[PDB]
């Protein structure tokens, strides 16, 4: 790759947001990915990095990359309840019904998890309720498999 | 006593054949080592769970042993770690004291009764449980020039042919292999497997069915039929030998009448139990035995019986074998004993040359030279009684007392050599007066010197230990010393020493010596004078002696404080550390960059470079290594830019600008277990079942805080790996039971291809050895290679992984810390210069009470000793001080007098201080002994000028003034010819700069430094301490 | 008489008998213990604002402090006044029966399904030449 | 209940108890309270 | 069980012989394979030598070669304990 | 067997040193242990 992308990759992971402003300044690629196709817009939408999310959609950073498995920052955000980075990455254009390479949509991880206020958020910008994974399971299939309530009230 | 054995000399003489013979004895039988056991007791138990990852392990193991680990007695703290390697060690420390086999039994029973709660598969491979020893005699490297062996086929010839033949050498208490013996390696394919309608599964079945052992029966067994005449053993099937029959295991029969053999669908060869390390010596493929010595075995003979072993092992060795010593610590252990040795010989030649340079008669020279080597034979007696061991530090601790001992003989000899000339009195006669002058003095020494010493063997931890070798080596020789100088010496000098006419002082001579002789009694009378003007402005000495404690407090504080010094050893260590998730190869190709560094940059230094790829100190993993450099011969070496130290910066700079990799020299420590001084070892607890992310939140919030004090720590680090990626598989419990798929297979199937599974064993070569299942390298490298295994439904049909799972990345701990059974994360650091290691751990431990809640912390190893070595440093000196104060009241029965004496401690530590600084060393236990062994003598000194001057004023009723200015003045010769031989005799330490110059130089500077301002001070500023006391407390 | 020794001796003898007991004797763990028949102390544990009950105390008491007591030097015996949590599955015999399954059936789908798996590694040792990817497979993990 | 190793020193372990519980009572729930509604050593303290 | 002198000799006598070194006052290590499968190994200790110790000591080293075994001798146990080899009487019973 | 034997000529000999050093330390002289020490012999030979 490059000597910048590495530390890039290492300190958007960390939550360094004084060494990921200095690297944006001299230019570290944020197309830089590591084995397992993880940009630094993954780990900070992994490990819940807001302020680091934010700077590198600005620094033209692929909302929509997608991993060696299909997976996207959105997937990763809406699978560990970051509701901000979630609303953040939707506002920036970020593929609300993306599947991976199991058919498993930012809706699906949510809806599992029990994300109630992030499930609401992907519904609102347009997730598709009936989009089936690889085994024909929707968010509403988890919900009342997981018994989830609350959620399977949100999904009708 | 004196005057018994004056009338007695043959008893004296009867008294030193005893000892003499009871010392030779010893000497010889005593065992020889390097170092003694330093470190407490400490049980390690070690279990691998074959392509488990580190929550597995933690999960289904460490955690169920830790639960189990009650009822053992003297327990510390329980420390471990779970690894991705499959690994778990858990490690219980003891109380110093503790009996180690008892403390390895009691754990090793408790586990016992946890085995049944363990996985099959953990119960299969087994746990070690083991005393915990990190000192290897030697490594003996085995490599194969001809590259027709690998390192799994040196590594077999090893465990098969060498190993038990080493294990059962003279001396020899371990022997641990460098790599594993042969292993039956099954390589399935899954093409093949699909192809046939077989799983990995079934594979294990037929292996375990047609590679086992079957009991039979007998032929006319018990009861019989009455009448029978044969009775015979049946033997049924037995264990497979050979690649070629376990390739002919049948796991399925065709319809057309083909049948499906195992060498049909996997690769079989004779590989090894583990592919993880990759060892390799001066890029040669390698092996070898890591050989530690004996519990009270002697490491000279041990090292000698390996290599005649070996020697004798050599023609049946296969073509292109060969035997190499990366590692020996037998060459620098009996350079050790020969310099120590040597010491003491050279010192007793120079009392030879300053005892005739005084006293000009061969057979005052005689009675030194006679009484000492009984004193240092006698000696190691009392070691043996001990259960000591001839060490580096009780050598050295008999080399830091030859000032005393030296002294003991000097004094009594000089003394009565002294009244012969003054009174003119017979040999006989001379001797009864002399010793009754110092009779009470001396033994009034070995008590003052006895309180010195004695409370330094009561320090505890592994600091403790090492203050414990010099402490009885030092006061069992004084003791020694002091009971000959009572014993043997008025005998040896009422019967040897020449009569002297009275005031015969050498003048009437001619040469060398009747200039001597002149020119000394001229000095004598300028050094009385000089000490007369002294005494008449006292007031003056008095603010020069202030100066001198402020001075001494001053490099005290500036002295750099470490435990032992660093020793050119012959060997040292690059660490290589590639970023997370870098794989073997990658290492590998580094790893190969530092042999070719030291092999063509360092050619003139450097013998061999035993490069181990896939082991790191700090945790195991594809993408760590150490390579271990051994260097040529200290002769060949020569200059200090040939060196250990200048070899390990030179390297440290070159591998700087390594592209993606953190590589790094380094010299070994004196002790492995010791770890450095000013350095720390902090637990981070989880105490409310956080869990590992919440902690490591907690941990880099800590880390974080510790960074904005560089002024107090400084390397605050943690000891632990870092979450790498791992590839989560989620099995779907409905499509399985829908395809008809049992999850048992599936597990089954993914584990033994993936991971690998230990099936059973077989006997290769009359060698019982194990059995693994695993996939060829090339279907289970990438994610894509999951869905190409297949597993068969209960309707018969070939179901793909594909089918049935989906897979995530997600970041998890490859190397997951427990501490006392909670979840923990070893936090390293150490105090910034100038800093003490309480004023770092105040902090660390003030920064921790605002951590989120439930999150603990801990003091572990060095960090734990110290709060508790800490407490009772006050108890011992303080306890050391009363005793010298009464034991002096007792001597002099004055409680003010004593005062005189024990203000002398300063001239001696002040030359100590500066000797260090100037040198550029260290506050290290070869200079603090050597402070201890410098006060005694120059304490020694003081006594006798206190006790001479005192009885004039006492029993001739003459004057303060008067009778410390004739003290001084019999006192001055004894005192200067102790030093100069003395001074002399440590002169070549200092300048030493060879093999193990390390601890020469920490004993002979601080020694010489402190021996020249204690006689120089001492002889001028003693009778001013006399008389300042004398008139303050009339 | 040596109690280190005895409790060695005795428990040397009881490892002879070990593997002839029933699995289920040996899955819920036999102690040799080598303490006094009478109490030293009993330490209480209390809710002062009553927000625990005695099982979650128990619990905690169990979970929390019970091992760390028990492994400190002189404590022979540690006796818990009460007991530890366990994943507690109440079975109905009425609706067991109804979807026609047994005990059996339940304790072989928990085997299954509450598992801890050892799954290898992608591009593991011995791997292929030109291999970059190194990381931990992980399966099916105990339920929480 | 807590019971006694054969031949150990009570006041010594009853010392090294109350040292481990003063270690767990900083991270215990709200409410959470050690009370000590029988021990022996302190007896042997008094009687001393 | 069931196994020939020179089988158990390979599995069990030779795997434990090898992890009884480096033992305090160990003299001399007699041992025996038979055909019925029996295993006993004898190690004899200097004079003054701590039985209890001793025992101690061969049982710790002893558990380390036990997962090195075969399973099915780990099932019928091993056992370590201090042996003599005459017999102090022998207490003969009869029916009248 | 083997080992009594070796050993026997290293006890005769520090037994003959010992009885000897006591001696000259007793009566304070090398000739009366000398004296003492040659009647060894006229005693072994009765007893061989
Ligand atoms: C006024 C005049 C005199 C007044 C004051 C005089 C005071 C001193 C003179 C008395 C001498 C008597 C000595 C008695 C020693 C008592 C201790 C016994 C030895 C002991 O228990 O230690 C074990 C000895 O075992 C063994 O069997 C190993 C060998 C060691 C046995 C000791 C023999 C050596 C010499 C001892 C006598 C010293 C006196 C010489 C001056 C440990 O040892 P281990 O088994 O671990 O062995 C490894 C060696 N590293
Ligand atoms: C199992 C291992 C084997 C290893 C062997 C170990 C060796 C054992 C060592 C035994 C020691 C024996 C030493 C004896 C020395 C004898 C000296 C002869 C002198 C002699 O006969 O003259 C006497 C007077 O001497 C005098 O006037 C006094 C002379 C005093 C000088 C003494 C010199 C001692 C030298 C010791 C060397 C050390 C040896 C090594 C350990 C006789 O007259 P008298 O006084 O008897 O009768 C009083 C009348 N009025
Ligand atoms: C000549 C010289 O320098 O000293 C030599 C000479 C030496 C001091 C020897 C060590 C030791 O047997 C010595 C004793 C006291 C051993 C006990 C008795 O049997 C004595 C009769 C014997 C006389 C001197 C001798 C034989 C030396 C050594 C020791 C070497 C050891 C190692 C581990 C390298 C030495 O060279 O350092
Ligand atoms: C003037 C008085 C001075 C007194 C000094 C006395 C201290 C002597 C120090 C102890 C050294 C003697 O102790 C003995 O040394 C010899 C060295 O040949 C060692 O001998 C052993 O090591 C050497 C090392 O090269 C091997 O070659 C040899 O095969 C082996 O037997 C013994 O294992 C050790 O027990
Ligand atoms: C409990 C253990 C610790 C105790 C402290 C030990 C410190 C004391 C050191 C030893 C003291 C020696 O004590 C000293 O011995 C010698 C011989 O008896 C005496 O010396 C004197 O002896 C007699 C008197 O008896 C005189 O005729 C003679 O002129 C003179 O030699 C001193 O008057 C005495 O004070
Ligand atoms: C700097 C490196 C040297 C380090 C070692 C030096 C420490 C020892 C120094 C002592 C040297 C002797 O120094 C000694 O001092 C006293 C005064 O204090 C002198 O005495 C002189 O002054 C005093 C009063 O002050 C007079 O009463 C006397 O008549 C006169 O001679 C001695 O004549 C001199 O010899
Ligand atoms: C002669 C009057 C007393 C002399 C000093 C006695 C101190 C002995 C205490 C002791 O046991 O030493 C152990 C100690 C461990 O750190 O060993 C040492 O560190 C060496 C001695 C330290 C020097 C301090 C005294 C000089 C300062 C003015
Ligand atoms: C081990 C040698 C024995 C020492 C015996 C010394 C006796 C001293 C006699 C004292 N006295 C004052 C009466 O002479
Ligand atoms: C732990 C072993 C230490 C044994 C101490 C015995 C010391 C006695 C020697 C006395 C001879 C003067
Ligand atoms: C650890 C306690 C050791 C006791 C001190 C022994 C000093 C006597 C030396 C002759
Ligand atoms: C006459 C007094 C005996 C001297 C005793 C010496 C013993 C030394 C103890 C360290
Ligand atoms: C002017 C200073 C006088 C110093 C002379 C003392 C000589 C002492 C020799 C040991
Ligand atoms: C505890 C140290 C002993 C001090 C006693 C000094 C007494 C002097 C008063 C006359
Ligand atoms: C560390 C144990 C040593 C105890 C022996 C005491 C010697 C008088
Ligand atoms: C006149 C003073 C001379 C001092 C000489 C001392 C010799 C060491
Ligand atoms: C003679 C000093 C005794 C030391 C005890 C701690
Ligand atoms: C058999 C020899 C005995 C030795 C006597 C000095």
């Amino acid at each position: 790759g490059s000597d910048l992308g590495k530390k890039l990759l290492e300190a958007a992971r960390a939550g360094r947001d004084d060494e990921v402003r200095i690297l944006m300044a001299n230019g570290a690629d944020v197309n830089a990915a590591d084995v397992v196709g993880w940009t630094p817009l993954h780990l900070a939408a992994y490990w819940g990095h807001l302020e680091i999310v934010e700077v590198l959609l600005k620094n033209g950073a692929d909302v929509n990359a997608y991993d060696t498995l299909g997976s996207t920052p959105l997937h990763l955000a809406a699978h560990f309840g970051h509701l901000e980075i979630v609303e953040v990455l939707l506002k920036n254009g970020a593929d609300v019904n993306a599947k991976d390479d199991n058919g498993i949509t930012p809706l699906h991880l949510a809806a599992n998890r029990g994300h109630l206020e992030i499930v609401e958020v992907l519904l609102k910008y347009g997730a598709d309720v009936n989009a089936q994974d690889k085994f024909g399971k929707t968010a509403f299939d988890i919900s009342i498999n997981n018994g989830n309530e609350d959620l399977a009230e949100i999904l009708q | 006593m004196p005057n018994f054995f004056i009338d007695r000399p043959i008893f004296a003489w009867v008294i030193a054949i005893i000892i003499m013979l009871a010392g030779g004895l010893a000497i010889l039988k005593l065992p020889v080592a390097q170092y003694p056991t330093i470190a407490p007791p400490a049980v390690t138990i070690s279990a691998s769970y074959p392509g488990a990852d580190a929550k597995t392990v933690q999960d289904t193991v460490t955690q169920v042993i830790e639960q189990n680990m009650n009822g053992i007695d003297n327990l510390m703290y329980m420390s471990s770690n779970s690894d991705s390697t499959g690994t778990v060690q858990i490690t219980l420390t003891f109380e110093s004291g503790t009996d180690a086999d008892i403390a390895q039994v009691q754990v090793q029973n408790k586990l016992q009764l946890a085995m049944p709660l363990l996985p099959q598969e953990v119960q299969q491979q087994g746990v070690s449980v083991e005393k915990s020893s990190s000192s290897f005699l030697m490594v003996v490297g085995v490599i194969n020039t001809d590259g027709t062996m690998t390192q799994e086929d040196i590594s077999d010839y090893v465990a098969a042919n060498m190993k038990d033949a080493i294990s059962r050498t003279s001396g020899v208490g371990d022997v641990q292999l460098f790599g594993s013996q042969y292993a039956m390696r099954i390589w399935m394919n899954p093409n093949e497997l699909n192809k046939f309608q077989l799983t990995p599964v079934d594979v294990i079945t037929a292996i375990k069915a047609q590679n086992a052992q079957v009991a039979a029966g007998q032929l006319g067994g018990t009861p019989p039929v009455k009448g029978q005449q044969l009775n015979a053993s049946i033997i049924a099937q037995t264990r497979l030998t050979s690649t070629e029959e376990f390739g002919k295991i049948l796991l399925k029969v065709n319809q057309d009448g083909s049948r499906v053999l195992l060498r049909d669908v996997a690769k079989i060869e004779l590989g090894g139990e583990n592919y993880d390390i990759i060892a390799e010596f001066n890029g040669q493929p390698a092996s070898g035995l890591g050989i530690k010595l004996a519990t009270g075995a002697n490491a000279l003979d041990t090292a000698a019986a390996i290599r005649a072993e070996l020697a004798k092992m050599e023609p049946f060795f296969p073509s292109g074998l060969k035997i190499v010593y990366p590692y020996d610590t037998t060459p620098f252990v009996k350079i050790s004993i020969h310099e120590a040795v040597k010491t003491l010989v050279e010192a007793i030649i120079l009392v030879f040359l300053v005892m005739y340079l005084f006293l000009q008669n061969f057979r005052a020279t005689l009675i030194p030279t006679i009484a000492v080597p009984v004193v240092l034979l006698g000696t190691f007696a009392v070691l043996a009684a001990f259960g000591f061991s001839i060490n580096t530090l009780t050598m050295f601790g008999m080399v830091l007392a030859i000032g005393l001992l030296v002294d003991d003989a000097i004094v009594v000899v000089e003394n009565v050599e002294r009244v012969m000339a003054e009174e003119g009195l017979p040999p006989k006669e001379a001797t009864r007066k002399s010793m009754g002058q110092i009779q009470g003095a001396l033994v009034g020494i070995a008590m003052v010197l006895s309180a010195v010493f004695v409370p330094m063997a009561f320090f505890g931890g592994s600091t403790g230990a090492i203050y414990r070798q010099f402490s009885i080596t030092i006061v069992s020789a004084m003791a020694l010393s002091v009971l000959v100088a009572l014993i043997l010496t008025p005998a040896l000098c009422a019967t040897m020493l020449k009569p002297i006419a009275k005031g015969d002082h050498g003048e009437g001579k001619k040469g060398f010596f009747g200039w001597f002789n002149r020119m000394f009694e001229k000095s004598t009378h300028h050094y009385t004078d000089s000490v007369g003007g002294i005494l008449r402005s006292t007031g003056r000495y008095l603010v020069l002696y202030l100066i001198i404690v402020v001075g001494m407090a001053y490099l005290f504080v500036r002295l750099p404080s470490s435990f032992l010094p660093d020793e050119d050893q012959g060997v040292f260590m690059t660490m290589v550390q590639l970023p997370a998730g870098a794989t073997q190869e990658r290492t590998q190709k580094v790893l190969n960059e530092v042999t070719h560094y030291y092999l063509t940059k360092e050619k003139n230094n450097v013998e061999s470079v035993f490069a181990v790829n896939g082991f790191g100190f700090a945790g195991r993993g594809q993408n760590t290594g150490i390579a271990f450099v051994s260097l040529k011969d200290w002769a060949d070496r020569p200059g200090e830019e040939n060196k250990v130290e200048a070899i390990t910066m030179r390297a440290t700079r070159a591998f700087s600008q390594i592209k993606d990799a953190m590589v790094f020299a380094f010299n070994l420590p004196a002790i492995v277990e010791l770890g450095t001084a000013t350095g720390f070892d902090f637990e981070l607890i989880d105490q409310a079942g956080l869990g590992h992310e919440k902690l490591t939140q907690a941990r880099n919030q800590l880390l974080a805080e510790a960074a904005k004090h560089p002024d107090m720590l400084t390397s605050v680090r943690p000891n632990g790996l870092e979450d790498t990626p791992q590839f989560k598989i989620d099995i779907d419990q409905e499509k399985a039971q829908a395809l008809g798929v049992s999850i048992n297979d599936i597990n089954t199937t993914l584990g033994a291809a993936w991971g690998g599974s230990y099936v059973n064993d077989f006997i290769d070569r009359g060698r019982v050895k194990k059995v693994y299942v695993m996939s060829e390298a090339k279907y289970r490298m990438l994610p894509d290679d999951i869905g190409d295994w297949y597993v068969r439904a209960a309707d018969g049909q070939m179901v793909p992984f594909s089918a049935f799972s989906s897979s995530r990345w997600e970041y998890g701990s490859p190397r997951l810390e427990r501490y006392n059974g909670l979840p923990s994360m070893e936090i390293l650091g150490q105090a910034a210069p100038g800093k003490s290691t309480g004023e770092a751990m105040e902090l660390m431990e003030q920064l921790a009470s605002k951590l989120p809640t439930g999150v603990g912390y801990d003091w572990t190893g060095m960090s734990y000793q110290e709060r508790l070595s800490g407490n009772q440093a006050p108890s011992l000196y303080a306890i050391s001080l009363i005793v010298v104060f009464l034991c002096l009241a007792a001597l002099y029965e004055s409680w003010s007098i004593p005062f005189s004496v024990m203000l002398v401690v300063p001239l001696g530590v002040i030359g100590a201080l500066l000797a260090a600084t100037f040198r550029g060393l260290t506050n290290d236990v070869y200079f603090q002994v050597g402070l201890l062994t410098t006060i005694g003598l120059s304490a020694k000194n003081a006594i006798l000028i206190v006790e001479f001057a005192k009885d004039l004023m006492d029993k001739e009723g003459k004057g303060l003034i008067e009778a410390t200015l004739d003290a001084v003045r019999m006192r001055l010769r004894p005192i200067l010819m102790t030093s100069l031989a003395f001074i002399l005799g440590v002169m070549p330490l200092v300048i030493s700069t060879g093999a193990g110059s390390g601890a020469q130089n920490a004993v002979g500077t601080g020694v010489m430094g402190g021996m020249v301002t204690a006689t120089v001070l001492a002889i001028f500023f003693v009778p001013v301490f006399f008389v300042v006391v004398r008139r303050r407390f009339s």
